[PDB]
């Protein structure tokens, strides 16, 4: 059953998404 | 002639104020007491405690207001619920450390003690600190999960 | 209509209550803001409180549109 | 911080220095007009943008303005 | 002519106030205003409520700045003061700020130099476009 | 057939203003009134309070008697 | 009833378009702000003298005209 | 000292200040420059200390304010007899209150309003009122036309005598600020003689012709063939064969050994089966222990003569750890600042109007009041505004008090004090109890209505699921129930019939009262009151509080309590000033009150009232539907707006289109607040430069240089539009669905 691409993009993605932006955001070079 | 509210520490120019809730032996002692504030401790150390505790209690709202159970058999289920997000929040910590902390940096809590006793260095608040702590979070955060829910497989207590 | 309705200095007097309150606060206050909590902007409220007014606007139109239709067809 | 300019259509009246609660602008020796003086910028990293100064200036177009800029946390006006 | 300097001078009388520094005096700056008072005498707080003056010269920490003038505009007026307020840092340098040339702004003073003054006053700048993509503003000029 | 239809003049509605809006933009960041000396987009400012008031004119016309129509029916 | 709605209609137009050439033929300046360039498209305002300027920048003028083109469609 | 009497004489009475506009102010009596100048001549009116400085001409100026106020109810009241008498059915309702519909407006046939002229019974054509006013005539034995005529003209005469005496007191005889401040007398006046000898008065109008008169009424005679009330003072046997204790005079009461007046007076409880209001007898026998109550009070306060209280001294004895020498010096701020005494006033005088209308609507006074649904649904919504907008108030003069009485050099207080010294706290603090109750009243009604779409029923807060039982309320509700014989023997019925448990009372077919239920969906509908309220609490306490300074704005105190911002610096300071936390105040306020009064509607339609037929079967308005659909906001727009909202939207035609106008039209108004609230006046400025330039173009541009309004007024002509459009809407709804169903 493919519909279990659904919490990827759903949940995964954007956690991923999430921390990365807040990483980048947050840097100080 | 006795007042009870008093200027924080003595100084009326800075933020706070002293009141029963805040500066009470009894409140002093139960703060000072609490894992987060044992300065002196692995902050590894510190932290499982707190996951420990915050896990295991994370169990019983998961399970009991759960869609899964509410009179349907997937019951105790729900605690993996609660052990989902210690993970989450884990993950949170270790960002905020990340973030908040460098490599090389030094401790950014406050050496000096409320009487001005200059003698104390502090804390984790540095990246190798905070990454043992939330290291030591989950573990316990986990572990908590886990004896609550092997509570409920023993079953007894009245409210499930 | 929050947004449009109520301006700035409201919420940057508020919000400085709150940021005192954080560091008063056993067991917060070791967690620190690494971004000074502040107020939306001036123009910043106009276009969220637009961008709130215009999706309320479509979303809710359309939901009248395609069930008022669909479901006589 | 922001951007505070003066012209020299001002006539020395004095006023934005009196007006502005950060210490901006000062009073300086001139003589394009009969006050023999001019406002002057020379703290613009203290000012916040109210614009008291703006608010108080009788030149037919205000001789003195304030352009906002870059955010710093002094024209934020934090106490934290 | 040299800035006064301090500084351990007492503190006026008050019992303690939520408007109080916080941890941008630790880690930022934080200001201090001082102030010679003929009699003890009772003022409004800017932060807080009511505090007490201290006969003799008084020492208040305030955080930033603004509310220094604040407190000594209302000093100079009400009652007659001579006030003047410095900038800390956490360091443990201190800055100067006002009046910071003798005398206070409202009064022309010779040896203050202009800053920031268009020659060509009105609005006879030029358009955007004229310095568009000079890094330029045409106010700046 | 009611849900494109809605879509488009919703979707032609906001392009229709963000017209209206780098019009402005230009006349503030590329306008150069000297190398647009008296012709006709100059004379669209030489003369914009008239068009400005006529529009206020329409507009009050039709608002006062539509308006006026539907509360008297 | 089509003539009404129709006029509704041309209500809805020449007000939307009223506000955003208003908006764009005063980018540059008016008499309450003869200097409006050298501040920008999209400002919060110019203060609270002559009279009080909020909502006077040519991108809150187009934040206005969606409300009216909202109100059009 | 010694408390006398003190007066000045004439001050000064022309025309010539009426011809001169402003004259009050030193700025604007200069004349217009600007249409600015109208506006402010308006709004700086009734500002009496921004005229002057002195306190005894401020006071001199509220003391005549207040005869011309008392003057207008009096005129008010006027008319309310006098239509009673000329243009009303109330001698036809008097017959058949049960079945004809109270009126009292005819309107003149003229463009074709004759058809708001309709079917209200008793061969009378006119507009239905729920103002009351039939069952408080009924009440106090009025029978006749005569007899509200005769009460039109003495209201009139009233109204003369008050305006008269505010000329006089101003004009001729001004009272000295040391009287208006011997606070002592006149709270031994207003609780004495005020109150005392005016719940006095009418205790003795009620047994005498109130009581006599409604015995006859329910006894079926015809009012017509009633003596009238002046037959039972003279021919104490008539007040005899009924009430038989007037056979003897004064005593018992003067041979003391209470009583045999338990005949005509009683701690019966509860409600009139017949007439469906609380018993006359009981009322009569209230105002008996209210006037005695208030007489005792009125002897608290010392005068001249060395026995009673000084206010002054009763304050600074009460000091504690915690507070510091608190409460000195309160006497010296109460007794030399009009706002710091106004602002309690509201406080407290709005907090009773609410309190009023859950009085009235739960313990129906007035004979046949509970089953005429179309007033009393009206009398609590009437009370709920009146009472909100009065809260209101008392923030924004709690505010001006700050900014410009407040004075720590000359009136400390310490009480005040510390509380400015810790703002932050209780800010702060109440910041997170409004977000913690949004949370957990709100955010439960979206999860019924997220579970509710996606089909698990099971899965929401209602009581056929996770029920949250008001176990707290319902235990009090439960013991109000055994109140009587248990706790209180003397009380033979229950306080309230909510309370009654296996009680009802019905006149004609409708439901006059009953127990009302309650379950999950008023806790919901509770929290949401809890959660309403203290955010409007919020906004106005931070208002207050913050007035003077901040840590944004450290004099805020010096641009006074109405300014518009102190421009957009420091990231923009647009309504920090107390008067736009007052206006921010005001939307709440609303937002508060009508979430209440739609909780009233619903409450009574589904639960209480309805239709009863003699086999006992009750058949509620809506048919009980809001235990199951309240607890939804799908709930409330379906069933509730969109099912009721149909009499209104149907009464084209019929004798209740005007309501069917006024809704339309109240929505209009609303939305035209919309354009002064969402924008500024520098783009109306502007645009009205293009349309100055056209009329100097065809010379005929005018002097008084137009200008857009101040962007304060912009935000006060914003939010009165918002408040007279949102709630005439519910007005033409409410009284078009209530008149119509009931
Ligand atoms: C597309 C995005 C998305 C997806 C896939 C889900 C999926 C789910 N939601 Mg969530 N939710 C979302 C968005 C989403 N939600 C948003 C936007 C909101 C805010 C309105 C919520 C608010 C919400 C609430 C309040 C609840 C859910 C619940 C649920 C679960 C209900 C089905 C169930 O009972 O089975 C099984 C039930 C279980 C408890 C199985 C547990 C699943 C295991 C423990 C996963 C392990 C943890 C996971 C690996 C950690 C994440 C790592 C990742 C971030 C990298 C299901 C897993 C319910 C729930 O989870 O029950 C407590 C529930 O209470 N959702
Ligand atoms: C009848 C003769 C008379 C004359 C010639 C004056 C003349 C004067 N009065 Mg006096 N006054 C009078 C009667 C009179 N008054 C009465 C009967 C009262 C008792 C209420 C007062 C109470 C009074 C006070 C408290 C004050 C004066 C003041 C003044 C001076 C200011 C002039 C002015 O603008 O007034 C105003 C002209 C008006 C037309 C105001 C009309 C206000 C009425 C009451 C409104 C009625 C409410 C209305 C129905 C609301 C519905 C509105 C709706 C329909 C839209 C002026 C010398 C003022 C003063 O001394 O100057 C500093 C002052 O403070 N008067
Ligand atoms: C339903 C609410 C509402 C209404 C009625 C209006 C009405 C109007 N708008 Mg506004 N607008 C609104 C909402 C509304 N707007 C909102 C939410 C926004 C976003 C902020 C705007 C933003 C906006 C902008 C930027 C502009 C307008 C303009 C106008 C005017 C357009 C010309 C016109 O119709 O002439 C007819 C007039 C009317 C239809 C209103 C008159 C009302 C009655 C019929 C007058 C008669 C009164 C009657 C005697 C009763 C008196 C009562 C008594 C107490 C005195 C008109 C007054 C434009 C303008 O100023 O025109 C030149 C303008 O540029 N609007
Ligand atoms: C205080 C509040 C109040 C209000 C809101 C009204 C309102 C009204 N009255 Mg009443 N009236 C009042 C007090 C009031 N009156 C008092 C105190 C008296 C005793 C003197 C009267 C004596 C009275 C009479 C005799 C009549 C009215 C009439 C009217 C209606 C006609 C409107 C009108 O006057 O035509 C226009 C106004 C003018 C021509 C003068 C301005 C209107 C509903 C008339 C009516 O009901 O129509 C059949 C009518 O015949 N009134
Ligand atoms: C015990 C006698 C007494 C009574 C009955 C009153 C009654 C009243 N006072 Mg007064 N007062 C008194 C003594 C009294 N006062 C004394 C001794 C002082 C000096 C300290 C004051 C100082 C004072 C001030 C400053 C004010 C009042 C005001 C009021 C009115 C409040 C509004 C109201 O209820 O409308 C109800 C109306 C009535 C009940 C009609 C009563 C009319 C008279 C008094 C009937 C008396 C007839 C008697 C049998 C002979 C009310 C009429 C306020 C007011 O509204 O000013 C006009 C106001 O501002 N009083
Ligand atoms: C509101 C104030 C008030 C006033 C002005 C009066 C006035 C009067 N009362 Mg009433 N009375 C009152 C309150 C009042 N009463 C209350 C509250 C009670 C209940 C405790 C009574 C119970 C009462 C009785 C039993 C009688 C009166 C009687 C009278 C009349 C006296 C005749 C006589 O001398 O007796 C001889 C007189 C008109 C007498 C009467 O009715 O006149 C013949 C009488 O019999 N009163
Ligand atoms: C005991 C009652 C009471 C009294 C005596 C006062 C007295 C005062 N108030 Mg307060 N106020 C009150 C209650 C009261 N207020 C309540 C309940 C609120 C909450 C809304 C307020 C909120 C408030 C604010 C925000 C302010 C005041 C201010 C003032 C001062 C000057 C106001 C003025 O000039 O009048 C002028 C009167 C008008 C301009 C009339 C305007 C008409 C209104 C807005 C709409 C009426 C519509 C009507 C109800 C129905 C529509 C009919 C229409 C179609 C014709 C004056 C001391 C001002 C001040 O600065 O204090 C020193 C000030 O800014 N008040
Ligand atoms: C319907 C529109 C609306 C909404 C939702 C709000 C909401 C709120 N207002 Mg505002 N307000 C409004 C209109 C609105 N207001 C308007 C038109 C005005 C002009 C007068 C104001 C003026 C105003 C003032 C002056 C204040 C507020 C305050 C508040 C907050 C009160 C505290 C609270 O309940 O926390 C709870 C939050 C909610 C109940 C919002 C709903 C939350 C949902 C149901 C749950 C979360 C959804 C989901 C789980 C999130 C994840 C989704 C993910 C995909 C991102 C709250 C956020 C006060 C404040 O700041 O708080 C202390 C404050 O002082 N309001
Ligand atoms: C805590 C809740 C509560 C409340 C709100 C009340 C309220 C009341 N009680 Mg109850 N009472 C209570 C608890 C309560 N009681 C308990 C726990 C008991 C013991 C089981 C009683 C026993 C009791 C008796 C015997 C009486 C009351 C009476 C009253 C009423 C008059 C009281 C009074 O002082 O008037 C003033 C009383 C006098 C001036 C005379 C003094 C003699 C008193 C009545 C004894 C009043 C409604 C009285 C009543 O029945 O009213 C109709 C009454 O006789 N109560
Ligand atoms: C039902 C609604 C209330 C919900 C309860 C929770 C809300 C609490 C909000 C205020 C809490 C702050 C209390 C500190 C404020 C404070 O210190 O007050 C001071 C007071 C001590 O009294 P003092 O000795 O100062 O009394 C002398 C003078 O105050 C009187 O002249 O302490 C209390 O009020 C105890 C009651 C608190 C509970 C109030 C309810």
């Amino acid at each position: 059953l493919p519909s279990l691409f659904v919490p990827l993009v759903g949940l995964l993605f954007p956690a991923v998404a999430m921390a990365s932006l807040f990483l980048h955001v947050e840097k100080r070079l | 002639t006795y007042q009870v509210v008093q200027p924080i520490n003595g100084d009326p120019f800075i933020g706070s104020l002293e009141t029963p809730v805040t500066s009470s032996p009894l409140v002093a002692w139960y703060l000072s007491n609490l894992p987060g504030y044992r300065t002196a401790v692995n902050p590894l150390l510190r932290g499982i405690e707190v996951g420990l505790a915050h896990g295991f209690f994370l169990v019983g709202p998961f399970v009991k207001a759960g869609p899964l159970r509410n009179t349907e058999i997937a019951g105790q289920a729900g605690s993996l619920a609660a052990a989902g997000l210690v993970v989450i929040l884990s993950i949170c910590l270790t960002i905020y450390g990340i973030s908040s902390f460098n490599e090389g940096d030094p401790s950014t809590a406050p050496s000096l003690t409320l009487t001005g006793r200059k003698k104390q260095p502090d804390q984790l608040q540095t990246a190798d600190g905070w990454a043992k702590f939330t290291g030591g979070f989950f573990f316990g955060g986990i572990s908590g999960v886990i004896w609550a829910f092997f509570l409920l497989y023993v079953l007894d207590l009245p409210y499930y | 209509f929050m947004f449009l309705i109520s301006w700035r200095g409201y919420w940057q007097e508020l919000i400085e209550t709150l940021a005192w309150a954080h560091e008063r606060t056993p067991l917060a206050n070791l967690i620190r803001w690494r971004d000074k909590p502040v107020a939306l902007s001036i123009v910043q409220a106009r276009l969220v409180g637009l961008v709130h007014f215009s999706v309320g606007y479509i979303f809710t139109y359309a939901a009248f549109l395609i069930a008022s239709t669909s479901g006589k067809f | 911080s922001h951007s505070v300019k003066i012209y020299d259509t001002c006539i020395g009246c004095t006023q934005c220095v009196r007006a502005c609660p950060t210490d901006v602008l000062e009073m300086i020796p001139w003589g394009g007009c009969k006050a023999k003086q001019i406002a002057s910028a020379p703290r613009t990293e203290d000012c916040v943008g109210c614009k008291r100064c703006e608010s108080a200036c009788p030149t037919d177009f205000l001789s003195v303005r304030v352009y906002l800029w870059h955010e710093t946390t002094r024209s934020m006006g934090l106490a934290y | 002519t040299p800035p006064e300097l301090d500084p351990n001078t007492p503190s006026p009388i008050f019992g303690g106030s939520t408007g109080g520094l916080l941890r941008k005096a630790q880690v930022e700056e934080f200001y201090v205003i001082t102030w010679e008072s003929p009699k003890e005498q009772i003022f409004e707080m800017p932060t807080g409520g009511a505090a007490i003056m201290r006969e003799g010269p008084n020492l208040l920490k305030l955080a930033r700045k603004e509310q220094c003038l604040a407190l000594g505009t209302r000093l100079r007026s009400k009652y007659k003061i001579k006030y003047q307020f410095y900038r800390v840092f956490p360091s443990g340098e201190v800055q100067y700020l006002h009046p910071k040339d003798g005398v206070y702004p409202e009064k022309v003073n010779p040896g203050r130099q202009g800053v920031g003054v268009n020659f060509r006053s009105i609005g006879k700048n030029v358009s955007p476009i004229e310095v568009k993509f000079t890094g330029k503003q045409p106010y700046d000029l | 057939q009611a849900a494109l239809y809605t879509h488009h003049q919703y979707i032609a509605g906001f392009i229709m203003t963000g017209a209206f809006a780098h019009g402005p933009i230009f006349f503030i960041r590329d306008y150069n009134p000297e190398q647009n000396a008296d012709n006709v987009l100059a004379r669209m400012l030489e003369h914009k309070e008239a068009i400005i008031s006529h529009l206020s004119w329409a507009s009050l016309f039709l608002g006062f008697h539509t308006l006026g129509l539907y509360v008297h029916n | 009833g089509d003539f009404l709605v129709h006029h509704a209609i041309a209500l809805g137009l020449h007000t939307t378009t009223l506000i955003l050439v208003k908006g764009a033929l005063d980018a540059r300046g008016s008499k309450l702000m003869p200097d409006k360039k050298d501040f920008g498209y999209s400002f919060p305002c110019d203060g609270p003298g002559r009279g009080g300027t909020c909502d006077i920048s040519a991108w809150d003028d187009f934040y206005l005209a969606v409300f009216w083109m909202l109100n059009t469609i | 000292e010694v408390k006398i009497i003190l007066d000045r004489d004439p001050i000064k009475t022309s025309f010539e200040q009426w011809a001169k506009p402003g004259h009050f102010s030193r700025t604007i009596a200069k004349g217009p420059d600007t249409t600015t100048w109208i506006w402010n001549l308006h709004a700086d009116a009734h500002d009496f200390d921004s005229h002057t400085s002195d306190l005894e001409e401020i006071s001199r100026k509220v003391f005549s304010a207040h005869f011309g106020q008392l003057s207008i109810i009096f005129l008010w009241l006027s008319g309310m007899y006098f239509h009673g008498a000329r243009f009303s059915n109330y001698e036809a309702w008097l017959n058949d209150p049960t079945h004809i519909r109270p009126s009292a407006q005819v309107v003149w046939p003229i463009v074709g309003q004759e058809i708001l002229n309709g079917d209200v019974g008793g061969g009378f054509r006119g507009i239905q009122i729920t103002s009351g006013f039939f069952q408080i005539w009924r009440a106090s034995g009025i029978t006749s036309e005569l007899q509200l005529y005769c009460t039109a003209i003495g209201a009139l005469v009233f109204a003369g005598l008050m305006l008269f005496a505010g000329w006089f007191h101003y004009h001729k005889a001004a009272p000295k600020l040391a009287w208006f401040q011997d606070v002592e007398s006149m709270l031994n006046h207003h609780l004495a003689g005020l109150l005392g000898l005016g719940s006095l008065s009418w205790a003795g109008h009620q047994v005498h012709v109130s009581l006599p008169i409604n015995q006859f009424l329910n006894a079926g005679v015809d009012p017509k063939e009633i003596p009238l009330p002046h037959e039972f003072i003279l021919n104490r046997d008539l007040l005899a064969q009924l009430y038989p204790s007037f056979a003897e005079g004064a005593t018992p009461f003067f041979t003391l050994n209470w009583s045999k007046y338990a005949d005509f007076l009683t701690f019966r409880g509860g409600l009139d089966p017949l007439t469906g209001g609380l018993w006359l007898t009981d009322i009569a026998h209230h105002h008996l222990a209210i006037a005695i109550l208030f007489l005792i009070a009125g002897h608290m306060y010392r005068t001249n003569w060395g026995i009673g209280h000084g206010i002054k001294d009763i304050l600074e004895a009460h000091k504690g750890p915690f507070t510091g020498q608190g409460h000195k010096g309160l006497y010296e701020i109460l007794t030399t600042s009009w706002h710091a005494q106004l602002s309690i006033n509201l406080a407290m005088l709005g907090s009773l109007t609410i309190v009023v209308a859950q009085h009235m609507y739960s313990m129906p006074p007035y004979p046949y009041l509970a089953t005429d649904y179309a007033t009393q649904l009206s009398l609590f919504t009437h009370h709920m505004w009146i009472g909100g907008f009065l809260i209101v108030g008392a923030a924004a003069h709690a505010a001006i008090f700050m900014v410009r009485d407040y004075d720590p050099t000359t009136r400390y207080n310490d009480l005040l004090d510390r509380v400015l010294r810790h703002r932050d706290a209780i800010i702060s603090h109440l910041n997170w109890v409004c977000i913690f109750l949004g949370f957990h009243s709100f955010g439960l009604y979206i999860h019924n209505d997220t579970m509710s779409a996606l089909g698990r029923p099971q899965d929401m807060f209602s009581d056929t699921a996770i029920q949250l039982q008001p176990v707290f309320a319902q235990w009090i509700q439960n013991t109000h129930a055994l109140a009587p014989g248990t706790t209180a023997p003397g009380a033979t019925a229950s306080t309230s019939l909510t309370w009654g448990g296996g009680d009802l009372v019905a006149v004609g077919n409708k439901v006059a009262l009953l127990p009302i239920p309650l379950g999950t969906a008023d806790f919901l509908v509770h929290h949401i009151h809890a959660f309403t309220i203290h955010v409007t609490v919020l906004i106005l306490l931070k208002g207050v509080l913050f007035a003077r300074s901040s840590r944004l704005i450290p004099d805020k105190a010096n641009l006074g309590f109405r300014f518009p911002c102190d421009g957009p610096g420091r990231g923009g300071t647009c309504q920090v000033s107390a008067w736009d936390h007052v206006f921010l105040g005001l939307f709440w306020m609303y937002n508060s009150i009508s979430v209440v009064i739609f909780h009233f509607s619903w409450k009574m339609q589904s639960d209480v009232w309805g239709t009863i037929n003699d086999q006992g079967v009750v058949t509620h308005i809506t048919t009980g539907n809001f235990a199951q659909s309240s607890i939804t906001i799908n709930g409330w727009l379906r069933d509730f707006l969109w099912a009721q909202a149909s009499q209104v939207i149907q009464s084209y035609g019929s004798s209740l289109s005007a309501y069917g106008l006024f809704f339309l039209g109240a929505h209009f108004v609303w939305a035209f607040s919309l354009m002064f609230l969402f924008s500024g006046r520098g783009y109306w400025q502007e645009l009205i430069e293009s349309i100055v330039w056209a009329h100097n173009k065809l010379k005929v541009a005018p002097a008084t240089q137009p200008r857009a309004l101040s962007i304060v007024q912009g935000r006060a002509v914003g939010v009165t539009h918002y408040l007279l459009g949102g709630i005439a809407t519910t007005w033409a709804f409410f009284l078009a669905r209530i008149i119509a169903v009931g």
